[PDB]
């Protein structure tokens, strides 16, 4: 009774949206096969399920019918209803005892789909029919791990109440705290960490929770890692600690975070670099007094890079702290020459308190260039600046 | 079980004794249904009882082998994690040595590591695979869907499908090699991991090294005697040439066994899997200590009828019958019809010559190509056995005879060029390698009508001789340049670092490819001069001993040779052999960028149009 | 880390290498303590930090140890189960096919599983009771009880303390072994598995073997050498005997090193742990690929120097350097200062030789009462070195000094059985073997005395013969007793069905043990006839003849009684050597009885009364 | 203050055992100090968790006391209120905090004695608090092997509730299901066999459960087996089949149950020995006709021991199979001789129905024994009836 265009479509698919219960009645009192497959391997049962209304499904549910049917993709009409997302019709199906257990030909469930396109509710009865949910994708990631990506509190919510394993690795050595962490989902990281998860796992760059977090900059995030007992001073394959990460993009407060609960500053990092190192060459000041009130050593140097940043507070702190002058570069250039021939006057005053200090120029001479000769030829003698200075 | 292509060189025995027995499955739902009561004579629950009977047995078979595969699969795993936490233990240990040769070798351990990974997935797949089809003969045979259920209550849930910590281990160690045993590179870390060493993790059988040391310290002594003996043992008034040429041809053969011997060991140390371009049974193949022992027993063999010749140890047997005795005893040592003394092997070979001889006849196989090729390398053996057959039938060169016994491998070779010409149907590698082995036939017969005509003093034997240096200039540079361009791969345009050299190198250093170049060169000429001079009668001072001392120089030719076409075989495909390029261990796609851009939008797409 | 006393023989350093490094963490909670700054220098942040710091190293380090053990453990676990079912597999085999020696075989394989099921049970409880200690410590340092909740967190819910699998295998194969290999009895079954061959899966290092083969080889083509050379290079008008005397010492300490090698071979093999008998290193010990391979070495200086001396290698250097070169390079090598060829061993052998020689003021270990009844028995060299001095001194029994050197190892013997007798003070295994070796000085006395007497002719010269053959017959009786009694424990009142052996029985065939009494017989006569005839200046026909063909055979007993004196140390414990018999490997117990009788009544009882 | 009783025991641990509300009100008026502990590391809550009344129990939760206090053999007041069953006291214990996961010295733990003991009720009060469900014991044994070693169906019930493992192997290899089917408890059996067991596991002399439930002779258990899935023809390790015991039992339902079910008959026991052997060597009627109505054969010999047993309706069923007379014993005695003796009139002419038999003696002579001898011996001699009558 279906009249062929050369489309392969049934009556009842094109008919679905602009479906009217006389014309429907008129259309199944002239008998025809509604188990009939398309062209496609598609089912007039898939297009009731997307959109269609609920009387027409509940008639095609009606009378012996193949429910459980596979398409081209081997997507029931249980995993397009879940992926589209429609609570009811799920609802009905649910109901009617579709099987929540298939496996689609691309190894993913539909309760992957639900969780990771969002749909909380279809998440909730796709559980309470009694869906696997400690299962797996292609790759080993489990639903938990796809709802926690985008950061879905509803749809995490719901699958850690079953009891979801949060150690297991998905895909690309990544866990459900790292993948949180990277969306910055402050309360999806809540909602994990009260499940105690190993915090110190890696990712595929070997980044853990605590790096990313830092890198990124999300303090609430860092700090309740923090809490959590993560492993403060674990260094990245480029030798930085997450200590320098915090300092180095421009975060006082997750650097006061890190500090708060001891975490070590003399860490070596890459290229003989320090926490204080990397502070004193972006010149930010909490950041510098910060770190310097903590103890740290000033040798592993900030002092030639602080002396030609030349910032007066910078100085200041790092007197306070007693780092010795003669300490010089790598390369052998005394930082006495470059404090000098800056003419900062402010530190002319300063220059007078300690003894070795105070003697200032005339006591080293490593690389053999005699400063005397460049004071005796500027024609304004420095030696008054020293006797008016007292 | 058709494990597969290049992974069924890898497999160790014992990892085949853990597979899934798909043969004996299979053979026993044959044994059920042809054992099988009819409806027609018997009734039905004869019938029920039977196929009762039969499944019982077959679901306990399931079950054992089930649980086998998982509990290798979960020592396999325990193992590859541990060797990995070892690994990367030692690579940091190594970094913080460093900032504060080992990393070749620890590339190479990386290498072998990758490879146990990728046959462990292919543990997985195979176990799977075989499992659902004895499942489907089930249903198919007895009528039944007790095996499909079966295998989704049991097979799919088992640990060994599901769990897949493997993949992730190869991308660790992917990531691990790329990012810290090199730069950032991924091809080059693919390029390295992707040829791991060939052999498998077994050590010699702990009796074959004891033999070839037992046969190496024979050797070394006897040697030192001969040495001794024909220093101070000198004949008198008599040729000692007739026994130079014959024990020539036996020292020839043994020093090609040793050569091939230490060529089996580079290739399974570098990764050429000639197991596969060879066509051996990946099944009980032969290391280089078994070619070692057979080289040793040879040897002793050669040095004993030496000694008896140049001593008298019986009176009554004469001097002549000691190489009749030696290589009467390798002639049945090569045709022992009993299964004792390397059968496999030696039936192999024994096959193998017969496919060679008659050539055109047989398909040509890579193992013919090779074999044709050691024979043009090994005339001398061939030459010093009509030799004997002369020496030993005219007394104690009749036309041309020698000649044609030089030109016998290469003819070989020619027809068996030929012949692939009339298969593959391709004038490029085939045409123009049969020029070659026909440049060789025009060397021979030239120099020999020269040698002829030198004694008649005719004004030709200069344009003879003028043909006999254009035929060699001829024929070596076009060996050389075949040999260097298309039998070896080098001087590619591709490679930009190599110098002068191809893109993929399997060897660990470069200056052997240089130093063969150079040896290659000056002993392809000669080889071509050895073959000129031994073939004619121009003088005897010179002759007998230019071909004696060059001889060896070509088998050490040959075994290099042997390394760097095997490594071409390998890399290249320079032979159309077989129809894969791609041997190299490498492990199934990972598209996990395609969940990605789903999961998060209308997908759709599903239908075909 | 102290293991065991009989398992560290079993454990293979890849063993060793997978348990917690128990040195390592406490090395690094000492240098925390060490280097940490006071409360009265610093204030309370700047030591808080620091213990932070050494707190995070050392719990990843834990969780590091930790994961490595729950690894290992999996693989070794899947191991013991996957060897398990085919050792059913081929038991069932074996039952089907006799129904419609491999048994012995059988019967070794379930003794080496059930060795590994111990090693197993010993790998969890080690590791458990390293954990415990170390943060028990770290409690105790740092006064912090985060080590304990660590502990309760991870260690006691991780796979390896939890899984109880081992001990069910354990229980299962005692079962099958008991119920299946043997008739119902679980004594004969527990005794047969309870010594597992010693030897450890572990190959030889497979270039030992290689230079056993080496050395071997060359030695018998030496071997063939010497007898032609013998035959056909034949002296005239010159005493060879002073050269036979050097190279039979050499002939004797090559062929006891040999069959020193076989002895190590036979307890290894039979489960003999004479490792912890002759208590060595129970890291880096030696087979016998090695003993073999010194010993090959050895016999080829050896064979070299003697066809030195029959040829005329250097016309400059005379024939008596060569035995001088030989002893000398022998001797540099036993006193080599470096760490090259067998340090180990080289400098435990001279420790051993110094406490020997300096009997009653060292202790007497098992070692050097095996060495000292080795140099009993192996007089014949000390012997021949005396008169290599002599021979190389005098010219080219001064005063009895042959006497004392015959009496020199029967000396050191006696000694540190007075010096036992001293520190145990017990008269039953000490006085009497002091007895024995004074009975031997009375033979070799009496003997030289009855030599000088007969040329005074004197009639005390039957008497001193009526003494000999007295104390010849006295030795005899007297040595052979006790050999077969306390040093082998045979005819012992406790077998019934080994007739005359004793309970426990470790070689698979009793033949052994009859033959080996009938030699041990007829070659101890030999011995003391040998003494006493080498000791007298009787007649020179017999003399250098007589010693020359007995001394192999008394390495031959005395390697025998090698064999025989281990197995009965490691049973019957025979010297007090060690405070402990049983060696033998056996699991912790268990009482699953305890648990029944009680869950279901009153059980109470807890108080002390 | 202090009372030196010679026993180092305090008057109140003395008098806990005759607990009595006058004396407690007495030792109240009259402050002691409370906390004292005992010379044996006992404590007066032991004893009141013992068996001490509610009042003692509440008296001392109030001030300072070690409610978590370890005995001399490291049981706590649980641990010992637990083992001998009180669910009051209990109850106080477990609202006020006590920890239920303590471990024993013999690393036994509360639920295991509760549930060996079999107070059911502790068994769901510990559940209840969060006590660990599937833990093990010293040697494997989960405290569902215990509980179905005595087959409380009430303390298996609570357990299965929370979910606990059937096929992890307690003590001595052996599981819940096993263990219930020694016990020959048959509601528990069904209870561990509702939640989907591994029947086909082997007990400790390698026994299957269907081996020791037809052994012992329980029907009911059998059957639930068999719809179980039991392996049936599992050889025992004396070679024997779970049919033949059951017919060497004498049970005929069992047998009956087991021939309902495809089961082979055919097998071969220990030295030439079949169910049907064994059924006409007991000669039980009922066990014959039912395995020889499923077509057994009879040709391996039956012969001997049917002529051996007389019994006319074995002798009825088996000669109807077609059992060849020409196979003789294997000691040397010919059938003939006691059948003639044995005044076999009756099976007389029931044996001139066939040509072979009827033929008798003539055919073999095999031994040379001819019972003619015999035969003239007899005043009236069976065969010459029949010689005579034609």
């Amino acid at each position: 009774v279906d009249e062929r265009n050369e489309c392969g479509q049934t009556p009842l698919m094109i008919a679905a949206e602009q479906g009217n219960l006389e014309i429907v009645k008129e259309l199944i009192k002239n008998g025809a096969n509604c188990n009939l497959e398309d062209l496609d391997n598609w089912t007039a049962l898939i297009s009731a399920s997307k959109e269609g209304h609920v009387h027409i499904v509940e008639e095609l549910l009606k009378c012996g019918v193949n429910l459980e049917h596979r398409d081209m993709g081997g997507w029931t009409a249980l995993m397009w209803a879940c992926y589209k997302g429609r609570t009811d019709v799920v609802e009905l199906l649910l109901s009617h005892g579709a099987n929540p257990s298939v496996t689609g030909l691309y190894s993913v469930y539909p309760i992957i789909w639900a969780a990771g396109r969002g749909h909380a509710d279809i998440v909730h009865l796709l559980l309470q029919n009694g869906a696997k949910v400690n299962c797996s994708d292609k790759y080993g990631t489990t639903p938990l791990v796809w709802a926690a990506r985008k950061g879905h509190l509803e749809c995490v919510k719901h699958l850690l109440a079953m009891g979801a394993d949060v150690d297991q690795e998905g895909a690309n050595s990544m866990t459900a705290l790292i993948v949180a962490v990277k969306g910055g989902y402050t309360q999806s990281v809540k909602e994990i960490l009260k499940r105690n998860p190993n915090v110190n796992l890696t990712d595929k760059d070997g980044n853990t929770a605590l790096m990313i977090a830092s890198k990124e900059g999300h303090t609430e995030i860092v700090q309740d890692l923090l809490d959590a007992g993560t492993y403060v001073n674990i260094p990245d394959r480029s030798g930085d600690t997450v200590l320098i990460g915090a300092v180095r993009g421009g975060h006082v407060e997750i650097v006061r975070a890190l500090l708060q609960k001891y975490a070590d500053i003399d860490i070596r990092g890459q290229d003989n670099k320090t926490a204080l190192y990397w502070a004193v060459e972006k010149g930010n000041a909490t950041m510098v007094r910060d770190i310097l009130q903590c103890n740290p050593d000033t040798e592993i140097t900030p002092l030639i890079k602080a002396t030609k940043m030349r910032n007066i507070e910078v100085v200041e702190l790092l007197l306070d702290k007693g780092a010795k002058v003669s300490a010089v570069d790598k390369k052998g250039d005394t930082p006495l020459h470059i404090a000098i021939r800056g003419r900062s006057r402010k530190l002319a005053e300063l220059l007078l308190r300690n003894p070795k200090d105070g003697r200032l120029l005339y006591r080293p001479n490593k690389a053999g260039e005699t400063p005397y000769n460049i004071d005796c030829s500027h024609q304004k003698s420095i030696l008054t600046q020293i006797f008016g200075a007292r | 079980m058709k494990f597969a292509e290049h992974l069924s060189a890898h497999i160790t025995p014992e990892w085949r004794k853990q597979y899934i027995q798909y043969e004996a499955f299979k053979d026993m739902l044959y044994s059920a249904q042809d054992q099988a009561p009819s409806v027609e004579v018997t009734d039905e629950d004869t019938v029920k009882r039977y196929f009762a009977k039969f499944e019982e047995k077959f679901f306990q078979t399931c079950e054992k082998e089930l649980a086998k595969i998982n509990t290798f699969y979960s020592e396999k795993l325990a193992e590859a994690q541990r060797r990995f936490a070892t690994l990367q233990n030692e690579l940091q240990s190594s970094l913080d040595a460093q900032k504060e040769r080992n990393i070749k070798d620890l590339k190479l351990a990386f290498s072998e590591f990758y490879l146990s990974l990728i046959l462990l997935q292919n543990y997985q797949n195979l176990n799977f695979t075989g499992f659902r089809k004895i499942l489907k003969k089930h249903d198919k045979i007895l009528e039944t869907s007790r095996g499909a259920d079966w295998r989704v209550a049991h097979v799919e849930v088992a640990p060994f499908y599901t769990c897949k910590k493997i993949n992730q281990l190869i991308s660790e160690t992917e990531a691990v090699v790329t990012n810290e045993l090199e730069d950032g590179d991924r091809q080059k870390a693919m390029k390295r991991l992707r040829v791991p060493p060939l052999g498998a993790a077994q050590p010699a059988p702990a009796w074959t090294t004891f033999r070839v040391g037992l046969f190496c310290g024979i050797f070394i002594v006897l040697n030192i005697t001969l040495v001794l003996a024909a220093v101070f043992k000198l004949e008198t008034d008599r040729s000692i040439w007739p026994l130079i040429r014959i024990y020539r041809g036996g020292f020839l053969l043994i020093e090609f066994l040793f050569l091939l011997g230490i060529n089996t060991y580079g290739w399974r140390q570098a990764g050429v899997n000639h197991v596969l371009i060879f066509e051996l049974n990946p099944r009980s193949n032969l290391s280089h200590q078994h070619l070692f022992e057979i080289a040793g027993f040879l040897g002793i063999l050669w040095c004993l009828s030496l000694l008896a010749c140049f001593f008298a140890p019986i009176s009554v047997i004469p001097t002549y019958v000691y190489p009749l005795a030696l290589y009467g005893f390798m002639v049945f040592f090569l045709i022992n019809p009993t299964k004792t003394f390397y059968y496999k092997s030696r039936f192999w070979l024994l096959k193998l010559l017969f496919r060679v001889f008659t050539a055109p006849f047989h398909k040509v196989g890579f193992a013919d190509f090779w074999l044709a090729d050691q024979l043009n390398s090994l005339s001398v053996i061939l030459m010093d056995l009509e030799y004997m057959i002369c020496f030993y039938s005219l007394e104690l060169y009749t036309y041309g005879v020698r000649a044609i016994v030089q030109c016998i491998p290469a003819w070989l070779r020619f027809i068996q060029c030929l012949r692939r010409y009339r298969d593959t149907k391709r004038a490029f590698p085939h045409l123009v390698n049969a020029g070659k082995y026909s440049t060789t036939f025009f060397m021979v017969t030239f120099a020999a009508l020269y040698s002829t005509h030198k004694e008649r003093g005719h004004s030709d034997t200069m344009v003879f001789f003028y043909l006999w240096i254009v035929f060699y200039i001829i024929s070596s540079c076009y060996t050389l340049i075949w040999d260097l361009k298309m039998d070896w791969g080098l001087f590619d345009k591709n490679a930009g670092e190599n110098t002068f050299l191809r893109e993929e190198i399997v060897y660990p250093q470069k200056a052997y490819y240089y130093c063969a170049i150079i040896e290659d060169v000056i002993l392809r000429f000669a080889w071509t001069i050895q073959i000129s001079i031994t073939s004619t009668t121009l003088l005897p001072h010179s002759g007998d001993i230019i071909a004696t001392v060059f001889a060896p120089l070509e088998v050490f030719r040959r075994f290099v040779w042997n390394f760097f076409r095997l490594e071409n075989e390998h890399l290249n495909n320079c032979g159309e052999f077989r129809a894969v390029r791609d041997i190299s261990v490498a492990p199934l796609n990972a598209d996990d960028q395609t969940l990605l851009e789903q999961m998060m939008d209308q997908d759709d797409g599903v239908r075909n149009r």
